[PDB]
């Protein structure tokens, strides 16, 4: 599709109007996934015989979603999402001692502090590639934060959320290990989105 | 309303030409009050100073577009990253006049990012060009594995997969290492001889050496660089007769810089029609949010066909890249780098000169070199392929035929062991048959020597989910094939959908189908309701890992068919058949030409129903073999003058 | 659209650059024509992926086409496509002599000359009504010039013709009785500098 504020309004009714499909997983910021959800909606593409799903790049701020966003809509974040800003600032701060902690018990000193903007390294420091790989792999209280080497975190406990009947994001499954918890045997479809009744 | 651009230099003398060539653009246009200004910058070493550099003046200025170019010394993607960083937080679109890194083609690190010069990764599709011309279809990628490397195989890789093909081998040489001696020996075994390389300056002379220490610059041999291999460190130690390429213009900073300006200049006249233009931020300091025409402008200037350039027509693709060059391509004659084509953009034209290969020779070179010694793999098959014990002098007993023909037989190396289990030994024993004569006839006249050994697990061979993983890889014969263990298959293999994916068949050789043996007639094909309503009283079943898998498997309205085969498949023919006559086994289902044969044979067993998947059998090949043709004209030369009909009365009654 | 001259510019080019279907079929006068095959030139619906087929009214003066039909284009019109002024000036009066001819041969006398302006024959004049029922199915020259009884030309055979290359209205097709025979087997396409493109 083309969305953006605004923008080309036709060419975009006309393809979702064909789409042929019970399920759809959808791609797009904020923004976009607004205008897309209206143009759904525009297009009889939301309600009961339509779920769709999308990534976090969707979803922004999710203690207060936008009213475009259809019941029904789901997705998959990690387990900080329903955390506060405190708590999260607590997870990076134990992460980073318990790197230092690694580094300083394997080495048998204490991790050199970095420099400034003048004079830049150029090659990685033999000790900064040490105390990088000490900060790879941490498990913390728990729930493990091992870092893949693109820099993103490798196996994490993720939950699976939906918006429910009240317009509110409330996790509806885990995954936690290869596993799949979900807490509706079937999936639920509701009279939301339902204006012209044919579209149940 | 005065639009004002920028620009970030290094030399100090080409932002006058900067300032003249802006110049040149406002005398020349529809509007002329828009009043085009124009704005400098030198570069600064350190590039955190770089991007407050950015921030300061090109960003506190009202500019709409930013230029950045690259100092003549090589010092890689480093110095553009900042301002393009700093650009891009805005959506301020920022033109490369000479960068060629791929890294700027990717639009998720890199948003408004738009360059007049091609990168080093779109040398490739020009060698799918000279693939296609010189017919060349067994390559090697010996590529970085930084993202340069990457980038440049993934673009090589997806113009291959556009056509049928695909690259022999790739070889990741890890940068800055030495010893690549590894990758060169494993890629002197295989059969390609054109090499392919993607490499700095330093890896480039490090390959080349180690290359000259394994004499792989010889006779036959075809070696592709890019710009990086032919300049440098990289021309002192490159082997004559290399071909590389380089751009053109390349580093002509001027004519960037005019053919920049000019564009940029119709962009900005072109969606002023539009209007709801947004001034630019006014200062990194003091805003927060971007630029709101940025991406419209972004949009426009992408499109925007100037083709009144210094450097020729202006036209980018769909990530920003600028879309056609011209390409020289270069020979190393004689530690000279001579000029013997040009790449309009579509098609090499050759005009004058001659291409030297690295060997000295002036004729244009295959791309393989087949050898002679070829390593034959095939299975047991009763009225095809008989394997028999050899005597404990090494050969087995001599034989005749009725008539008062003498069997020809061919030793081979089968899975014969004592020990349980896999196969642990590989004793030799005497193979003949169909096959075999087949095979002795195909040898002498295509002039190749052959040794012959069985399969290691008894199997034809389908793809099938490797353990802990969620790939499927191929076994028997066909992995065998595939992996590279055996050069050739001469054996019963069925052809199908399936296998043609991934081996070339030849003309079938023989004819046949499906059938299904029982006891010695109460069946009419596999359309009969017991065989479509499984049951104990009926028990049928095939062998594991064969077509027939294969063709019960990718049948939708077959499914409770394979269900009910899986239960009891076998591990061979002959010990299914045992089986079917020993009344273990109710139903059979094989191929004709076997079953047929076993039936007319041993007797006491009745085929039932007529062939209800017609097919051949054909010699299977690595995918694009070169010789194949070859192959295929003499088997349709067997079938014509006598050569089948005799071989199917000798062996097959 | 509006095709007018001096109004909304972006209105039909934003609307003119979301389009996307392989053959296009235009309605609309000469000038309105010339208009939004400039705009489609400039929108990009000119080349060898587009086919665009217009009636009668785009036409003009088929023996001096102007610049902005692209080439291509396809129409269908009469037989009297290429014929002479005089040609049809006695075709025309072919017909209304046989008219006179069959009223003569039925009636055994002319249909009486028309009246004047100053006046209002209100009655039907079953004389004229016949005269006019005659005048409606006649044949001349093996060509059939039955009318309808809406006042129009009713099966006449018809050509297709198109503009080629060289900027000409060439007959490609023609539409004698209810079958269509028609010139080229598969369908030519130029590309944007009238040079042969072959779908590959
Ligand atoms: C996390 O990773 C680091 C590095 O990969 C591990 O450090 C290793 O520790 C063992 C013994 O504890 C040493 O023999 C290795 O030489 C260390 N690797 C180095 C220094 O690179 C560390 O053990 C890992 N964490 C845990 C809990 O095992
Ligand atoms: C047109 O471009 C010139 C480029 O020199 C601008 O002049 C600069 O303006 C900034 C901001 O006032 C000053 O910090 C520089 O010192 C000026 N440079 C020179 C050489 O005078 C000029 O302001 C621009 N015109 C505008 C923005 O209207
Ligand atoms: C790279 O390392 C390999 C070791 O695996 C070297 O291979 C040996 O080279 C010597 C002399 O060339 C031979 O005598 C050995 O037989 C080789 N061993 C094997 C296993 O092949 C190789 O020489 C090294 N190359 C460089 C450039 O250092
Ligand atoms: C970049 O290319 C331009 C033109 O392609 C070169 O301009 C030429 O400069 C020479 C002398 O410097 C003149 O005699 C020519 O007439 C110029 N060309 C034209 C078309 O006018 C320019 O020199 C090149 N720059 C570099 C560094 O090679
Ligand atoms: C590669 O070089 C050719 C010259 O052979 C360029 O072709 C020119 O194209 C422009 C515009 O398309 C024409 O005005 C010239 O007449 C062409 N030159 C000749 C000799 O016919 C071509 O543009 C170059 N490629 C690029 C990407 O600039
Ligand atoms: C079949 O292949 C063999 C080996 O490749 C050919 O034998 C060579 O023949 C050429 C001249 O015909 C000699 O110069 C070589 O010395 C021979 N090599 C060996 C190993 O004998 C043979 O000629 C080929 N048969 C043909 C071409 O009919
Ligand atoms: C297929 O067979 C033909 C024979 O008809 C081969 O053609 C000969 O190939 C040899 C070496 O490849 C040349 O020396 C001869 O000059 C060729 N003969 C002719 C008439 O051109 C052909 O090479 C075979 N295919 C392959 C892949 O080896
Ligand atoms: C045109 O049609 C009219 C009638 O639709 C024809 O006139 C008829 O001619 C037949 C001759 O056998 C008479 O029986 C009818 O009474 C006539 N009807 C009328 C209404 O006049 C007339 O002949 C046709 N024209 C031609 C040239 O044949
Ligand atoms: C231009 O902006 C106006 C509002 O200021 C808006 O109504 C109009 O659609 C815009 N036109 C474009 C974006 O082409
Ligand atoms: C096959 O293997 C057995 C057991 O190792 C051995 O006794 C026999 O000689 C082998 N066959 C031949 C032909 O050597
Ligand atoms: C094969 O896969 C299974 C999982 O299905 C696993 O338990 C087993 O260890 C694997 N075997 C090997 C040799 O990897």
């Amino acid at each position: 599709l083309e969305l953006g504020p605004g923008g080309p309004r036709a060419r975009t009714q006309r393809l979702l109007r064909q789409v042929d499909a019970p399920v759809l997983v959808a791609y797009c910021s904020r923004e976009e996934a607004e205008v897309l959800f209206a143009e759904a909606a525009q297009a009889g593409l939301v309600g009961p015989g339509h779920v769709w799903l999308v990534p976090n790049l969707a979803l922004g701020s999710t203690d207060a979603p936008p009213a475009a966003f259809p019941v029904g809509l789901i997705s998959v974040v990690t387990e900080s999402w329903r955390l506060s800003l405190r708590q999260k600032v607590r997870d990076g701060v134990a992460i980073l001692a318990l790197g230092a902690h690694s580094y300083r018990r394997q080495y048998g000193t204490l991790p050199a502090p970095a420099g400034d903007c003048r004079s830049h390294p150029g090659p990685v420091s033999p000790a900064r590639e040490a105390f990088y790989r000490h900060l790879l792999n941490v498990t913390w209280e728990g729930r493990d934060f091992s870092f893949s080497p693109g820099g993103y975190l490798v196996r994490p406990t993720m939950v699976v959320i939906a918006l429910n009947r009240h317009r509110l994001w409330e996790m509806v499954g885990r995954w936690d290990h290869g596993v799949l918890y979900m807490k509706y045997p079937v999936w639920p479809r509701y009279s939301t989105s339902l204006q012209p009744v044919v579209d149940s | 309303k005065i639009v004002n651009i920028g620009a970030v230099l290094s030399t100090r003398k080409h932002e006058q030409m900067f300032r003249e060539a802006v110049n040149q653009a406002n005398k020349r246009h529809g509007s002329w009050k828009i009043q085009l200004n124009a704005t400098s910058v030198t570069h600064k070493p350190n590039a955190i100073q770089m991007a407050l550099s950015v921030c300061e003046d090109l960003i506190s200025s009202q500019v709409y577009a930013i230029l950045v170019s690259h100092p003549p010394t090589p010092n890689d993607h480093f110095t553009p990253t900042p301002v393009s960083y700093t650009a891009g937080f805005y959506r301020i679109p920022v033109l490369g006049l000479t960068t060629r890194m791929s890294i700027y083609s990717d639009k998720s690190i890199h948003l408004s990012f738009l360059r007049t010069v091609p990168p080093y990764s779109h040398q490739s599709s020009v060698w799918f060009e000279m693939m296609r011309v010189y017919n060349w279809n067994h390559i090697i990628l010996l590529v970085s594995d930084d993202h340069e490397g990457r980038a440049a195989q993934k673009r090589l890789e997806t113009l291959l997969e556009e056509r049928e093909s695909k690259a022999e081998k790739v070889l990741q040489f890890d940068p800055g290492t030495k010893n690549v001696t590894a990758l060169l020996m494993e890629a002197r075994e295989l059969e390609a001889r054109v090499i392919i390389l993607s490499a700095s300056e330093d890896d480039a002379a490090t390959v080349y050496r180690a290359a000259a220490m394994l004499n792989m610059t010889g006779s036959g041999y075809v070696w592709l660089v890019g710009e990086r291999e032919i300049s440098g460190n990289a021309l002192r130690y490159a082997p004559d007769g290399i071909i590389g390429l380089q751009l053109i213009n390349g580093k002509n900073e001027s004519a960037h810089i005019s053919d920049a300006v000019g564009v940029v200049a119709q962009a900005v006249h072109e969606l002023l029609e539009k209007e709801n233009i947004t001034d630019p931020p006014r200062g990194c300091v003091g805003n927060t949010n971007i630029w709101k025409t940025g991406p419209l402008f972004k949009r426009v200037l992408m499109s925007s066909k100037y083709a009144d350039g210094v450097t020729g027509r202006v036209e980018f693709n769909e990530d920003g890249d600028r879309k056609f060059a011209n390409y020289s391509i270069m020979n190393l004659q004689n530690r000279k780098l001579v000029q013997v084509g040009i790449y309009n953009g579509t098609h090499v034209i050759p005009n004058d000169r001659k291409i030297i290969w690295p060997g000295g020779e002036t004729e244009k070179p295959r791309g393989y070199q087949m050898s002679t010694r070829l390593k034959i793999v095939t299975i047991h098959q009763e009225p095809f392929v008989y394997v028999k014990p050899t005597m404990s002098d090494g050969t087995c007993k001599e034989e005749f035929t009725v008539n008062g023909d003498p069997v020809k037989k061919v030793i081979c190396t089968g899975p014969n062991d004592t020990s349980p289990g896999s196969p642990r030994h590989t004793v030799p024993q005497c193979c003949y048959g169909f096959c075999i004569d087949l095979l002795i006839k195909l040898a002498r006249t295509m002039n190749f020597t052959y040794e012959v050994h069985l399969v290691a697990d008894g199997k034809f061979g389908t793809q099938e989910r490797v353990n802990n993983s969620n790939k499927k890889e191929w076994n028997g014969m066909m992995g065998e094939l595939l992996s590279g263990q055996a050069d050739m298959i001469v054996a019963p293999l069925t052809i199908n959908n399936e296998r043609a994916q991934y081996i070339e068949f030849s003309k079938p050789f023989k004819y046949q189908g499906l059938t299904i043996l029982v006891k010695k007639e109460r069946i009419t094909g596999i359309n009969d309701p017991r065989l479509r309503n499984p049951s104990d009283k009926f028990i049928y079943a095939t062998v594991k890992q064969s077509s027939v898998d294969i063709y019960f498997r990718r049948q939708v309205e077959l499914s409770t068919m394979y269900r009910h085969m899986e239960k009891h498949n076998y591990e061979s023919a002959a010990e299914a058949i045992q089986a079917v006559r020993d009344n273990k086994l109710h139903a059979f289902i094989w191929d004709s030409a076997v079953l047929e044969f076993e039936a007319s044979q041993k007797c006491d067993l009745v085929t039932t129903g007529e062939l209800f998947f017609r097919s051949g059998f054909g010699i299977g090949m690595r995918k694009d073999s070169p010789w194949k043709q070859n192959v295929s004209l003499s088997i349709l030369k067997s079938h014509e003058n006598g050569f089948m009909e005799d071989l199917d009365k000798t062996w097959v009654r």
